[PDB]
C-alpha cells in the first residue's frame, strides 16, 4: 500500500488515511494533501 | 490653404474579423503514454522524481484557463435574452443572422456555413492521448450570441450596463451616428436607403462564405497546430531512440531486468524528452491564444456591448455596432462599419468677418459652392445658412489667417 | 500479410496462424478516472466521473469481479447517469437547471443541495428574460 | 536528472512571467485610463 | 557562418519600411483621421490642428488666435529631439536591448 | 547535449518572440489608434 | 471648497515612444549542425525519430508569423501617398 502519514510538531501520528478504501482516499495521495478546497480532481489510475 | 474635402453621399459597410477563442481540449495520463500495462516499467519512472504530476498538471492547467477564456468572453451577460416575435426593425432584415427557430439546433444561418467551412480533422485513445469535452457544448454556444443579438438589436447598448431599456432600432442607429460626429437628421431622411444596402451587405459577405474563398483562414491554423502536434507525439512513440526495439514488450521478452535496467532507462529518458517537449510547446500557445481570447474579451465588452471611437479596433472605418457569431474554436466578428463616399471638390476657410468680429463654427466646417458660403457636418454635406446660432463671436478679424468676409442672416426680428 | 500498423504503429489488427480469421486488437484502460468532491472537510460521499467507457463494460475492462468488494459498489447500481462525457456514478440527477459551480464537462455539473445529496444536473446559461420590443 | 530539473522550472518560470506581464500591463493600461482620467469604453473599469 | 545558422531576410526591406511611414506622414498631415476609415480627404493641416483641439475639449478659437505662437513652439520641440538623440546617453535603449 | 542545446534555444527563441507579439500588437493597437486617428484614452499615446 | 484652477496658456512637447515589432530571423540545418559533414553521425540522429524535422518548423513558424508583424503595424494602408510640392503647412516646418 502507499500510505500517507502526517506529523505534528511532536512527531506523533493522531490520524492517518489509506488511500486505497475508496477512489476518495486516492485523491489525497494524487494531491498529497488533506484540506483541499471544493473542486474537481483526476487521480492516476491504481486498479490492477 | 482653402481646399477641403466634405463627402455628398455614404455608403454601409459589413466586414469580417476572425479570432480564436479557446483550443482543442487535451489531456495526457501520466503512466499510460510512456508504458501501458507494465508494473514493472512505471517502478524505473518513479526513479525519476515528479515529472508526470508537473506535466499533467500544467496540461490541466490548460483546461481550467481554457474553460476560462470561454466564460470570460462569451458568459459576458447575466441573463438570455430572446428576440420579440415580431421582426419588424424599420426595415431591416435579420433572418440570415438570427437562429432559425425550424430547426431542432440553436446554430443560426450563417453559423451552419461556418461549421463546415472550417474542420476538424480521434481514434488514437488508445495510447494515452485523450480529449476532454468543452465545458460549453456548441448548442450552448449558439444560446450565449443569440442572446447578445438579442441585447445589442433591441436593448441597445444599455444591456451591458444594467437592467435592458427598450428602444427601437431605427432610434438606435440614428443617435448612434452623433458618436461619430454627425448629426441625427441623416438617417432619418434615408432611412430605406441604409436598410437595403445594409441587407445587400448581408448578402454579400453570405455568399463570399458560401463560396471557395477561404476566408477563416485563422481558424484552420489553430486547429491544425493542435492536430499535427499530437500526431508528431502520435509518430514519435514509433521510434527507438536507439533501442534495439521500439515497443517495450519485445525488451521485455529479450533481457533479463538486470541487463534491462540499462535498455528501458535510455528508452524512458527519451519519451520523457518527447513529452516534455509537447507540454512545453502547449503552453506558448496557450499563451497566444490566451492573449487573443482577452483581445476577444475586450472585443466582447467594447465592440459589441458600445460604440468604440477607437479608430480601426473593431473592423475598418467608424463604428457603429458588431454582430458577434459562434464559431468552431473561436468567435466571428461582423463589424457594421460607416465609410464615406464619393465627395464634391469644396473651397473652405476658417472664419467669417462680418462687422470686423469673427464668427468661427461651433460644429461643422466652412465650405462653399464657389460665391456663396455654407455650414455643414464635418462628416457629411448638408449645407445651412449662416447664422448666428450656428456660430459664436470671439476675438477681433485681424489675428486670424484665412479668413473671408460674408454675411450672416439674422432670424430673430425678420 | 501478417500484422497491420496504423499511424501510431502499433499492432492493431493480426491474423490468426490457425484459422486464418481477420480479428482486431485494442485496449480499453480509461486510465483518465475523475472525481468530484465538494470540501474535503464537508462530507464524504462523492461522485466519480468515467471518460468515454458508457459504463456498460466497467466490470469487463478492469475485471472488477475479482476485485476487491468495495470498487463493486460503484461499478454498477441504480446511481448511474451517462453524459455526452461519459457515464456518472454517485450523483442524483435532477431535471431543474441552476447556475452551476463545479464544472465536469459536456454542459453538465455538479453541487451540494438537499437527507443531503450531489445533484448533476445541465446548467443554467441564466435567467431566461424578453425585452418589450415595439 | 538535475540539469532537466532546472530546464523544467525555468521553462515554466518565463512562461509564467509572461502571465503576469500581459497582467500587469493591462492593469497599466487600466491604470492610465481608469483612475487617471474619465474613460468612455464600455466594460472595462467594471460593470456598467 | 559555420554551423548551420542560416538568417533569412526580412519580408519587407528597410527602404520600403520608410515608404510606409512616409505614406502614413502624409497621410496624418493631409489627411488626419479620414484616410484611415475609407477615401482620403483632403483638409488643410491649420484646419485639422483645430479640430483635434474640438477633440480634447479645447475651444475651437485658441489655435487660431495663438497660432503663431503654436508655430515657433511646436517646431523647437521638434528640433529638442536631435539633442535627445544624438547625446552619449541615448535613449534608444528598448531597440538596443 | 546538443539536441538539448538546441532545445533550449528554440524555447528561449519560443518565449522571446510571444513577447514581440504582445508589444507589436500593442503596437499595431497604438499605429490605429496614435496615428491614423484620434484617441480619447488618457496617457495611452505618450504623456499628456 | 471654492478653488478651481483653469490655465492660462499651454505647452506642446513631443516625447519618443519606443516598442519593437520583429526580431532577425533565424533558421538552424540539424544535418550539418549536430554532425558536421560526417555520414557516420547522421544515421545516429536518424534514430531520434523527428525532432529535427519538428524543430525546423517551429523557427520557421517564428519567421513566417514575424514576418506577419512588419506586415500588421505598417502595412495598414491601402494606398501610398507623397508630399505636394507646396509646403504650407501653417507655419509649421516638417521637412526633418
Ligand atoms: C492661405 O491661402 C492663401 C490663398 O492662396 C495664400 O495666399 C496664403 O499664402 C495661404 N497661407 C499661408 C500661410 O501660406
Ligand atoms: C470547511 O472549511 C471551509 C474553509 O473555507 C469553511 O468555510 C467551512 O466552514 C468548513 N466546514 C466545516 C464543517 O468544517
Ligand atoms: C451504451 O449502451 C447502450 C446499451 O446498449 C446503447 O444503447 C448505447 O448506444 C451505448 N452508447 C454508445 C455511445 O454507443
Ligand atoms: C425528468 O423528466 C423525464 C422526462 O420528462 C422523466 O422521464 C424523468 O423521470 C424526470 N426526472 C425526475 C427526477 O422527475
Ligand atoms: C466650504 O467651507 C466654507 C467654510 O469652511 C463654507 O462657507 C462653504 O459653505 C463650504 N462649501 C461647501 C460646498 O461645503
Amino acid at each position: 500500500r502507499t500510505f500517507l502519514l502526517k506529523y505534528n510538531e511532536n512527531g506523533t501520528i493522531t490520524d492517518a488515511v489509506d488511500c486505497a478504501l475508496d477512489p476518495l482516499s486516492e485523491t489525497k495521495c494524487t494531491l498529497k494533501s488533506f484540506t483541499v478546497e471544493k473542486g474537481i480532481y483526476q487521480t492516476s489510475n491504481f486498479r490492477v | 490653404n482653402n481646399s477641403i474635402a466634405i463627402p455628398t453621399n455614404f455608403t454601409i459597410s459589413v466586414t469580417t474579423e476572425i479570432l480564436p477563442v479557446s483550443m482543442t481540449k487535451t489531456s495526457v495520463d501520466c503512466t499510460m503514454y510512456i508504458c501501458g500495462d507494465s508494473t514493472e516499467c512505471s517502478n524505473l519512472l518513479l526513479q525519476y522524481g515528479s515529472f508526470c504530476t508537473q506535466l499533467n498538471r500544467a496540461l490541466t492547467g490548460i483546461a481550467v484557463e481554457q474553460d476560462k477564456n470561454t466564460q470570460e468572453v462569451f458568459a459576458q451577460v447575466k441573463q438570455i435574452y430572446k428576440t420579440p416575435p415580431i421582426k419588424d426593425f424599420g426595415g431591416f432584415n435579420f433572418s440570415q443572422i438570427l437562429p432559425d427557430p425550424s430547426k431542432p439546433s440553436k446554430r443560426s444561418f450563417i453559423e451552419d456555413l461556418l461549421f463546415n467551412k472550417v474542420t476538424l480533422a480521434c481514434a488514437q485513445k488508445f495510447n494515452g492521448l485523450t480529449v476532454l469535452p468543452p465545458l460549453l457544448t456548441d448548442e450552448m454556444i449558439a444560446q450565449y450570441t443569440s442572446a447578445l443579438l438579442a441585447g445589442t438589436i433591441t436593448s441597445g447598448w444599455t444591456f451591458g450596463a444594467g437592467a435592458a431599456l427598450q428602444i427601437p432600432f431605427a432610434m438606435q442607429m440614428a443617435y448612434r451616428f452623433n458618436g461619430i460626429g454627425v448629426t441625427q437628421n441623416v438617417l432619418y431622411e434615408n432611412q430605406k436607403l441604409i436598410a437595403n444596402q445594409f441587407n445587400s451587405a448581408i448578402g454579400k459577405i453570405q455568399d463570399s462564405l458560401s463560396s471557395t474563398a477561404s476566408a477563416l483562414g485563422k481558424l484552420q491554423d489553430v486547429v491544425n497546430q493542435n492536430a499535427q502536434a499530437l500526431n508528431t507525439l502520435v509518430k514519435q512513440l514509433s521510434s527507438n531512440f536507439g533501442a534495439i526495439s521500439s515497443v517495450l514488450n519485445d525488451i521485455l521478452s529479450r533481457l533479463d531486468p538486470p541487463e534491462a535496467e540499462v535498455q528501458i532507462d535510455r528508452l524512458i529518458t527519451g519519451r520523457l524528452q518527447s513529452l516534455q517537449t509537447y507540454v512545453t510547446q502547449q503552453l506558448i500557445r496557450a499563451a497566444e491564444i490566451r492573449a487573443s481570447a482577452n483581445l476577444a474579451a475586450t472585443k466582447m465588452s467594447e465592440c459589441v456591448l458600445g460604440q468604440s471611437k477607437r479608430v480601426d479596433f473593431c473592423g475598418k472605418g467608424y463604428h457603429l455596432m458588431s454582430f458577434p457569431q459562434s464559431a468552431p474554436h473561436g468567435v466571428v466578428f461582423l463589424h457594421v462599419t460607416y465609410v464615406p463616399a464619393q465627395e464634391k471638390n469644396f473651397t473652405t476657410a476658417p472664419a467669417i468677418c462680418h462687422d470686423g468680429k469673427a464668427h468661427f463654427p461651433r460644429e461643422g466646417v466652412f465650405v462653399s459652392n464657389g460665391t456663396h458660403w455654407f455650414v455643414t457636418q464635418r462628416n457629411f454635406y448638408e449645407p445651412q445658412i449662416i447664422t448666428t446660432d450656428n456660430t459664436f463671436v470671439s476675438g477681433n478679424c485681424d489675428v486670424v489667417i484665412g479668413i473671408v468676409n460674408n454675411t450672416v442672416y439674422d432670424p430673430l426680428q425678420p | 500479410q501478417q500484422f497491420g500498423r496504423d499511424i501510431a504503429d502499433t499492432t492493431d489488427a493480426v491474423r490468426d496462424p490457425q484459422t486464418l480469421e481477420i480479428l482486431d486488437i485494442t485496449p480499453c484502460s480509461f486510465g483518465g478516472v475523475s472525481v468530484i468532491t465538494p470540501g474535503t472537510n464537508t462530507s464524504n460521499q462523492v461522485a466519480v466521473l468515467y471518460q468515454d467507457v458508457n459504463c456498460t463494460e466497467v466490470p469487463v475492462a478492469i475485471h472488477a469481479d475479482q476485485l476487491t468488494p468495495t470498487w463493486r459498489v460503484y461499478s454498477t447500481g441504480s446511481n448511474v447517469f451517462q453524459t455526452r462525457a461519459g457515464c456518472l456514478i454517485g450523483a442524483e440527477h435532477v431535471n431543474n437547471s441552476y447556475e452551476c459551480d463545479i464544472p465536469i464537462g459536456a454542459g453538465i455539473c455538479a453541487s451540494y443541495q438537499t437527507s443531503q445529496s450531489i445533484i448533476a444536473y445541465t446548467m443554467s446559461l441564466g435567467a431566461e428574460n424578453s425585452v418589450a420590443y415595439s
